[PDB]
């Protein structure tokens, strides 16, 4: 009979967020730089009310919900990202916002180019893998889930449990045809890795990210409060180790 | 934290 799970996903998913930036400006590495981390501390916003208001995430302990909200930031937005380019400009550009919309040119200007061609690669997996609204909404839901502490969170037997029943969600919704069992398996995989590879991305941009706070102040760039808090606090347990992605496949 | 914090304990 009908469902709920998805009706709930589709319900809370955020809407258009703007970067606020000054296109008369000069596409500088300051300037862009800085109009992407007042996105940043604007799509934080719009995550934490998601996540809070997805079916089980209560449950989660609040320090471990703060937890995986403030390790998994990155991965989600950058997926969304993906999402907003394919389907709004094909993949040919980087729909950070709509205000905010990376060229060729930007990419450069930005001292990212690298990592902006490995998220025009991930966007571009939308439509190579013909990824479903229902399964994108499914698959960013599992990123909220996909990174914790090596030594766990204050109640990870409860997270274990919001994980498990997360993937099973999108076990259910997978686009294939139960005829041909074979389908499925192949569809399952293919996501299970597209997932994955999500994670390196969004460790480039953390390595990046910190390193760029660090000489924020000599290379003239903005970092709000929630984005530097996060960055000079929980970034560099990520890159040191204490936290880590959990990945479907070794 | 304050900001980030301040948006799990209002109407939790
Ligand atoms: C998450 C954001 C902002 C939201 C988005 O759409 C994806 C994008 C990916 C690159 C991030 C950026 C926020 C600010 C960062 C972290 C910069 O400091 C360097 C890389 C930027």
């Amino acid at each position: 009979s009908q469902p709920i799970f998805l009706n709930v996903l589709e319900a809370i998913e955020p809407g258009v967020v703007c970067a606020g930036h000054d296109n008369n400006q000069p596409d500088s590495f300051a300037a862009l730089l800085s109009s992407l981390n007042e996105l940043g501390e604007r799509q934080l916003v719009h995550v934490v009310k998601w996540a809070k208001a997805l079916p089980g995430f209560r449950n989660l302990h609040v320090d471990d919900q703060m937890a995986v909200i403030q390790y998994s930031w990155m991965g989600l937005m950058v997926f969304a990202m993906g999402w907003r380019s394919f389907t709004n400009v094909n993949s040919r550009m980087l729909y950070f916002a709509p205000d905010l919309v990376f060229n060729e040119y930007r990419m450069h200007k930005s001292r990212m180019y690298s990592q902006c061609v490995r998220m025009r690669h991930l966007s571009q997996e939308f439509g190579w893998l013909q990824i479903t609204p229902q399964e994108f909404l499914c698959m960013k839901a599992l990123l909220l889930f996909s990174i914790i502490p090596v030594d766990g969170l204050k109640n990870q037997k409860f997270f274990d449990e919001l994980r498990m029943n997360y993937i099973k969600e999108l076990d259910r919704i997978i686009a294939c045809k139960r005829k041909n069992p074979t389908s499925c398996s192949r569809r399952f995989y293919q996501l299970t890795k597209l997932l994955d590879s999500v994670q390196p991305i969004a460790r480039e941009l953390h390595q990046f990210t910190f390193d760029l706070l660090i000489k924020s102040h000599m290379v003239s760039v903005d970092f709000p409060e929630m984005m530097a808090e996060i960055i000079s606090v929980q970034v560099p347990k990520i890159l040191s180790g204490k936290v880590k992605p959990i990945y479907f496949h070794t | 934290h304050k900001k980030l914090l301040q948006l799990l304990t209002c109407s939790s």
